[PDB]
RNA sequence: CGUGGAAGUCUGUUAGAGUUGGUGUCCUACAAUACCCUCUCGUGAUCUAUGUGUAGGGGUGAAAGGCCCAUCGAGUCCGGCA
RNA sequence: GUCGGGUGAGAACCCCGACGGCCUAAUGGAUAAGGGUUCCUCAGCACUGCUGAUCAGCUGAGGGUUAGCCGGUCCUAAGUCUCACCGCAACUCGACUGAGACGAAAUGGGAAACAGGUUAAUAUUCCUGUGCCAUCAUGCAGUGAAAGUUGACGCCCUGGGGUCGAUCACGCCGGGCAUCGCCCGGUCGAACCGUCCAACUCCGUGGAAGCCGUAAUGGCAGGAAGCGGACGAACGGCGGCAUAGGGAAACGUGAUUCAACCUGGGGCCCAUGAAAAGACGAGCAUGAUGUCCGUACCGAGAACCGACACAGGUGUCCAUGGCGGCGAAAGCCAAGGCCUGUCGGGAGCAACCAACGUUAGGGAAUUCGGCAAGUUAGUCCCGUACCUUCGGAAGAAGGGAUGCCUGCUCCGGAACGGAGCAGGUCGCAGUGACUCGGAAGCUCGGACUGUCUAGUAACAACAUAGGUGACCGCAAAUCCGCAAGGACUCGUACGGUCACUGAAUCCUGCCCAGUGCAGGUAUCUGAACACCUCGUACAAGAGGACGAAGGACCUGUCAACGGCGGGGGUCUUAAGGUAGCGUAGUACCUUGCCGCAUCAGUAGCGGCUUGCAUGAAUGGAUUAACCAGAGCUUCACUGUCCCAACGUUGGGCCCGGUGAACUGUACAUUCCAGUGCGGAGUCUGGAGACACCCAGGGGGAAGCAAAGACCCUAUGGAGCUUUACUGCAGGCUGUCGCUGAGGACUCUCACUCCGGGAGGAGGACACCGAUAGCCGGGCA
RNA sequence: CGAGUGGCUUGCUACCUCGAUGUCGGUUCCCUCCAUCCUGCCCGUGCAGAAGCGGGCAAGGGUGAGGUUGUUCGCCUAUUA
RNA sequence: ACGACCGUAUAGUACGAGAGGAACUACGGUUGGUGGCCACUGGUGUACCGGUUGUUCGAGAGAGCACGUGCCGGGUAGCCA
C-alpha cells in the first residue's frame, strides 16, 4: 500500500483542538496538552527565544 | 497420535510427541481411590472422573520419576 | 551505530515486558509469628501462566485465601502445614533445621523470610545435605553446592510439572504462544544476519561474526554480545 | 468395519488479508503508487476497529538500512544563519 | 436511455407517464469516526457543477434537532495526569512509592419503553394508549441483612429447547391472467403482568454382579434402570394486555427446517483466556421527584481523508428474500434504490489504437523463456506408479457415466432430504449457459505454515521447530537512567540472558602457532597515595622501597575468529583435508570428455572429475512433503509462429458546447556535398522550392522532460569499518574520604541488606564521593 | 623482402559532448558499397567428357529455415542456384 | 516487374577403353517477387435461421438477461488468402 494517496484515507483521528487557554486549535486530546502555549504542561505560556531571529 | 501433523516435523519431533501424548492418555490409577480414572486437565493437573480428586503432577505424565524419590525418604 | 537489540531491552518498554496484569499471584511463603501452629486446606488447581506450571489454591485456618508453590502430588482436600513444627509431610514448609536431611525440597529462601527464591520452576527440587548449629548445605538444581542459613524456611518436595522440558515444541505457533506470557521480544534474528550500523557481527558480503565470538567481561554494552566471558568454547577436549 | 473430528491441513474472488505474471491499461493519470485479468492466504506465528505505550544517534524492526504522517544510511519545525 | 407531456424567455440531461434498462454484502436499510448546517421551505443563477439547467450539496433569506426508562453521564481496562516525596545547577525535566483523579458514545460492565399516530424538517424525545425503573415522603408490614449468588468471560466439536424468516398443506380476503387453471399479495397485533419447563444439580424409593445411556465420550453396590420429589430456562409456549392499535378486506390453522435467544455433553493448553461499579440476597400502598449534555443531515464512484462533486482510502450490524447449487459461489429475479461511475449530435463509422470473438492446413517452427492465449474442469463409478519421515505421494495417471419423460424401490419421523431401479425418448453437444485442475518426468534451493524492501527485488534472503556453545544461585547474569531510580521479574537453572547453526536421517575429521576469551603464575614489568634518601629554613624537583588489575611467561579452549600447503622418499606458520560431495548458484581453462535426448542441444540429466579457488553447526551429505522460487524434457492445447483475414465494443474522423498544458534567442520551404571546436534548416558551392489547409506514422531538430547516477577533481558532506590519529563513556584494579574498637586476625557502633516486628545476616568491607593504572570503535 | 589501399577489428590520442547525443544483442523498415557467394558473359587449365580449379567484366535480382547460447561471433542439421 | 530453379525432348547421343556423360534449341512446371480479382476452394460473417442450459414474464405461445452473440449447429452479401 502507497504512503501516500491511498494511506490518507485513515485519517479520521481527532488530535489537535481548540484549546481552552490559548485559542488556538493546537491542544492535543489525547496528550491533554497544547502544542502552541503549553496548556497542560506549564504554568508558564509556551515561548522560545528560536521563534524570531537571534538579533530580535 | 501424530497423524494431525501429516508428512511434517520429522521423525523424532512427531514420534516423541506420539508417545509423551500416548503415556498422557493412557489409563491413570487415581492416588485418592484406585480406579484408572485419571485424565489431565491441563499443564500438570490431573483428576479423578470417579472420585473427582483434583491433583497436581508432571506435565504430561501424572507422576515423575523425581516426585516417586519424594514418597521414599 | 545504533543501540543494540539488548539495549532497547533495559529501556522496559511494552515489547519487552512481562505480562504482569495477566499474572495472578506472588507465591511466597506465608509469614508466621512463631510457634508454628498454622494449617489449611487445598481448594483448588490452577495454572501460572509466569511458570506454565500448576499452582495450590489454599485457604486457612485464620481464612487467609493464597495461592501456593505447588511440589508434586498435592491434590484438593490435603491439609498443608507452615511452621517450626510442621508434619514433614509433602506439601509442607518449615526452616531447613526442622527438615531431615536426604529430602528433596523446592521453593528454598535465600535469607529467612525472603518468601522462597531457589527451585521454584517445573520439576525441579534442591537436595538438603548437611545440618549444623550455623549453616544447612542445599545442593540447587544447577548442582552448585549452596551454603544456607538453617532458618531459611523451604517447601518438602519437587515443584509440580517436570517434564515439561520432554516435549519439543515442534513448530513456532506453540513458541509463540509461550513467548506471549514471558517478558521476553520473540522471534530471534541472528546478530550475523543484521547490517553493521545494528549489531558488532552484522555487514559482510557473507554471513559471518567480524572478530572472534568471546567477548570480554568488561566490555561495555553495545558490544558484549556472543560469547561473553567464555571460559571454553566447542564440546572437544 | 463403524464412531470420532484432529490439523500454523487441503479446495475455495464466503467475509477478509495479500500481491506472482501480463514487464497489459495509465504514465500533463481517475490516482504524487490508480485500473483490469491472472495469482497467494483464508482456524491462525490469522485478519480487523477503537483505545493505549515506545521519539530522533533515539524508537520500532521474523533484518529490507525496512518503518517512525507523500519526509529516513539518522524525521519534522524554527533557530545558530547572511 | 426512448416517445409523449409539464413548467419556463430559454429544456438532451428540472418534473410527470409510459416503454427500456442498471445495482443484490450492494448502487438497498441502520450506524461509528469524521464533516458541521451540508437537513426543510421559499426566492434565485453572478459563482460552483467536466456541456446545459428552469435543477442543485451552489447564492440569499427564513425554519428545523424536544427523552426518568437511546447514548453520555457512573465503573473499572491497557495506561495517563495531579499532589506529596526524592533527583537535578535548574525546570515546563526525571524513575519509584503513597494519595487523588483521568481513561470505553459503533464495540468492555450497566436500574428502567413498548405499540401506534403526527411534521416541509424531530421523534423509544412530541401526541394517544399501555408499561417499567430509581430515589424520596407518608402508611402498613419487617427486624431480618450478610454469608452467598451475580456482574464475569478462552479455543475446537456437538446435543437438546426454540422465535423470525423461508417453504409445504388447507381455508378466507384482494389482485393478475385468460385455450389451460395457474400465478402474486394479504390473512396483523408489542413492551409488560401472570403462568408453563427442558437441561444441569440434588433427595427418597428401588436393588442391577451386567445392565442403563449417548451423535460421541460414557454411568453404577462409593448404588445402575424404573418410580416419586426438591431446585430450576428462553428475546420461547400459553392467558391477559386488546369492544389497544393497525387493515380496503380477510382480520387462518397445521407442518417442516429452524438465525436470534435458552440450556447441556465432549475435546485442547510448555497458551489458562479482565476488572470495578452495580445487582440479587431483602415485602407492599399511595404520592413526589427524575435535573444537566448529545439528538438536524451525509456516512460516500458529490456531505469523511486524499488540494477536486478524485475509478484511491475509510470500522460496525442487516450472513435467513426467491430460483439455483455444496454454498454468504455464478447466473437470473424481488423488496428497496437508481438512469449522476453525469456532455452531446453525425459518418456501415476509413487508417491507426484499447478491450475482445472466430479463423483453413500446420502445431511452439515464435521467443532469453509457451511471455500471451489456450487446453482441463462440476459429480459418481472403476482404477492409480516411483518414492516415502508410512502421514503422504493422490484428484497421481488412465477409463466409464451424466439430459428429459413414465412408473417405482431403498434409508429416514420427515423434508419442497439422500441413494438407486425399470421402461420410454430428443440433440452435434445433458457439470448443454453458468460454475468448473491441464497432466507426467528429471535437476537446483529452502525442510514445512510463516516474514520482507509502504512506492521497480517475495527469492535461495529473514523467521521457525530442532542442534549447540557461553554467562549467572537472584544483593545473580544481561540491559536502561546524570541522578533519584528501572526492565527482565507476580520470574529463580525443567530459569533467562548472550550468541551460532537451522526440520528429520547419516554424520560432524585434524590444528591452540597468530588473534579472542578464560585460568594460573617462581621470576620479570606494572600508577597514584602513604613511606624512606637527596634537594629547598618550606616548596617545586630528582631517586628509592613496596607493588594492584594488566602485560611477559604457562595452561585450557575451534558447534571461538579462523586454517587444513610447498617440497621430497620434511619446510612456512599449529595442522596438511578424514566422511562425503565435485566442471557445482563454487571449475579459469570450458561448449572439459563419454553417454542419454534431438535432423541438429554453449542447454538439461547421468558418468568421469587431477577441485584455477569443494568439504563437515564459516556445518557436510542427503532427503519424503511443501513452493506465484531457478533450469530442462514429454503428452495435450493453441493465431506465439508460417501469414495474416473478417468481425464486435469504446475511441479515432465531422458538427454543438466546454476548454488546459508541455514548449518558444532569433530567423526558418528544404535536399546533396563541403566547411567549421572533429556530429550545420541558418556558413560555402550547387540542386530543389507557388501559398495555405486536413489526416498519418514518428526520419531529423545530436526533439521535449532532469545544473550526469558513471569517471575524475574539491586541502566538499555523510553512513559504515578497523591492531588509522586523538579522545570520551563503560568495566576491572590500587589509593583517600565515609571509617569505628581490640602482614595476618578478632570485634561492633557507623554503613548495607533480610525481617511486620522482635530480631537476623553482613560490617568498617560493600555502597557512594575522589583519584590513579589497565582494557575500551560502545561512542565522538 | 619491398610498395600500398581501406577505415570492418584492436590499440593510441583526448579535439567534441559531463545544465545527459539512452547500452549490447535481437527485431522491424528503408537506402547504399564491392574486395562477387549465386545468377549472365568471358579467359586459363595439371581443359576428353561430367565434375572442378584459378582468373576477368559485372551490384539487376537473390543470398532462405532451424538446434545450443542473451550473445555479436561461432559450432551443428537438413534443405539451396 | 520481374529474378531463379526443376523436369521432358535433344540423349543414354557428342566425349570416353570403360565407368561416366554434356550442349544449342523447343517445351512443361515450381519457387521468390509484383499487380489485380472473388466464378471456384477456404476464413469471417455479435445480418439471418435452428437446437438448447439457468432464470424472469403464472403455464402455453412469445420474449429479456447470462458483456457487449449464454452456449452449440448452419451460414447470405461483402471483405478477404
Ligand atoms: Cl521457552
Ligand atoms: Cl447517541
Ligand atoms: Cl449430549
Ligand atoms: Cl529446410
Ligand atoms: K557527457
Ligand atoms: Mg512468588
Ligand atoms: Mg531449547
Ligand atoms: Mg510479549
Ligand atoms: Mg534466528
Ligand atoms: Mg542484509
Ligand atoms: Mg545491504
Ligand atoms: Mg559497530
Ligand atoms: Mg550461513
Ligand atoms: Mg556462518
Ligand atoms: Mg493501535
Ligand atoms: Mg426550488
Ligand atoms: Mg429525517
Ligand atoms: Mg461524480
Ligand atoms: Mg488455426
Ligand atoms: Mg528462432
Ligand atoms: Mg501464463
Ligand atoms: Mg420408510
Ligand atoms: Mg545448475
Ligand atoms: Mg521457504
Ligand atoms: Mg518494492
Ligand atoms: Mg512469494
Ligand atoms: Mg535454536
Ligand atoms: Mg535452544
Ligand atoms: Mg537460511
Ligand atoms: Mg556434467
Ligand atoms: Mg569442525
Ligand atoms: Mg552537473
Ligand atoms: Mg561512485
Ligand atoms: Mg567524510
Ligand atoms: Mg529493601
Ligand atoms: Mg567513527
Ligand atoms: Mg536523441
Ligand atoms: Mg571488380
Ligand atoms: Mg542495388
Ligand atoms: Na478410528
Ligand atoms: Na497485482
Ligand atoms: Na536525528
Ligand atoms: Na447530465
Ligand atoms: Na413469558
Ligand atoms: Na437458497
Ligand atoms: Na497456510
Ligand atoms: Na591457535
Ligand atoms: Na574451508
Ligand atoms: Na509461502
Ligand atoms: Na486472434
Ligand atoms: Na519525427
Ligand atoms: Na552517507
Ligand atoms: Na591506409
Ligand atoms: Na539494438
Ligand atoms: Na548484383
Ligand atoms: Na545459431
Ligand atoms: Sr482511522
Ligand atoms: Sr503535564
Ligand atoms: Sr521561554
Ligand atoms: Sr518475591
Ligand atoms: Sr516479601
Ligand atoms: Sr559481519
Ligand atoms: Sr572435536
Ligand atoms: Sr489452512
Ligand atoms: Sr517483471
Ligand atoms: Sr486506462
Ligand atoms: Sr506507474
Ligand atoms: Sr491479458
Ligand atoms: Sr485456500
Ligand atoms: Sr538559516
Ligand atoms: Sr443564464
Ligand atoms: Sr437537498
Ligand atoms: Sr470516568
Ligand atoms: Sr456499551
Ligand atoms: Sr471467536
Ligand atoms: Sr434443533
Ligand atoms: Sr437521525
Ligand atoms: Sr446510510
Ligand atoms: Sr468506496
Ligand atoms: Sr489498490
Ligand atoms: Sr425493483
Ligand atoms: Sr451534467
Ligand atoms: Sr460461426
Ligand atoms: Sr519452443
Ligand atoms: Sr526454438
Ligand atoms: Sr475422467
Ligand atoms: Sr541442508
Ligand atoms: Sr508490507
Ligand atoms: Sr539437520
Ligand atoms: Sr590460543
Ligand atoms: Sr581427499
Ligand atoms: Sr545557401
Ligand atoms: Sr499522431
Ligand atoms: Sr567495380
Ligand atoms: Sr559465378
Ligand atoms: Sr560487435
Ligand atoms: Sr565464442
Ligand atoms: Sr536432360
Ligand atoms: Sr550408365
Ligand atoms: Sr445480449
Amino acid at each position: 500500500t502507497g504512503a501516500g494517496t491511498p494511506s490518507q484515507g485513515k485519517k479520521n483521528t481527532t488530535t489537535h483542538t481548540k484549546c481552552r487557554r490559548c485559542g488556538e486549535k493546537s491542544y492535543h486530546t489525547k496528550k491533554k496538552v497544547c502544542s502552541s502555549c503549553g496548556f497542560g504542561k506549564s504554568a508558564k505560556r509556551r515561548d522560545y527565544e528560536w521563534q524570531s531571529k537571534a538579533g530580535e | 497420535s501424530s497423524g494431525r501433523f501429516g508428512a511434517r516435523y520429522g521423525r523424532v519431533s512427531r514420534r516423541r510427541v506420539a508417545e509423551i501424548e500416548s503415556e498422557m492418555n493412557e489409563d491413570h490409577a487415581c492416588p485418592n481411590c484406585g480406579e484408572d480414572r485419571v485424565d489431565r486437565q491441563g499443564t500438570g493437573i490431573w483428576q479423578c472422573s470417579y472420585c473427582d480428586y483434583k491433583f497436581t503432577g508432571g506435565s504430561y505424565k501424572p507422576e515423575t520419576p523425581g516426585g516417586k524419590t519424594v514418597r521414599r525418604s | 551505530g545504533r543501540r543494540i537489540q539488548g539495549q532497547r531491552r533495559g529501556r522496559g518498554t511494552s515489547t519487552f515486558r512481562a505480562p504482569s496484569h495477566r499474572y495472578k499471584a506472588d507465591l511466597e511463603h506465608r509469614k508466621v509469628e512463631d510457634g508454628d501452629v498454622i494449617a489449611g486446606t487445598v481448594v483448588d488447581i490452577e495454572h501460572d501462566p509466569a511458570r506454565s506450571a500448576p499452582v495450590a489454591a489454599v485457604e486457612f485456618e485464620d481464612g487467609d485465601r493464597r495461592l501456593i508453590l505447588a511440589p508434586e502430588g498435592v491434590g484438593v482436600g490435603d491439609e498443608l502445614q507452615v511452621g517450626v513444627s510442621a508434619e514433614i509431610a509433602p506439601g509442607n514448609t518449615l526452616p531447613l533445621a526442622e527438615i531431615p536431611e536426604g529430602v528433596p525440597v523446592c521453593n528454598v529462601e535465600s535469607s529467612p523470610g525472603d518468601g522462597g527464591k531457589f527451585a521454584r520452576a517445573s520439576g525441579v527440587n534442591a537436595q538438603l545435605l548437611t545440618h549444623d548449629r550455623n549453616v544447612a548445605v542445599v545442593k540447587l538444581p544447577s548442582g552448585e553446592m549452596k551454603r544456607l542459613d538453617p532458618q531459611c524456611r523451604a517447601t518438602i518436595g519437587v515443584v509440580a510439572g517436570g517434564g515439561r522440558t520432554d516435549k519439543p515444541f515442534v513448530k513456532a505457533g506453540n513458541k509463540h504462544h509461550k513467548m506471549k506470557a514471558r517478558g521476553t521480544k520473540w522471534p530471534n534474528v541472528r546478530g550475523v544476519a543484521m547490517n553493521a550500523v545494528d549489531h558488532p557481527f552484522g555487514g559482510g558480503g557473507r554471513q559471518h561474526p567480524g572478530k572472534p565470538k568471546s567477548i570480554s567481561r568488561n566490555a561495555p554494552p553495545g558490544r558484549k554480545v556472543g560469547d561473553i566471558a567464555s571460559k571454553r568454547t566447542g564440546r572437544g577436549g
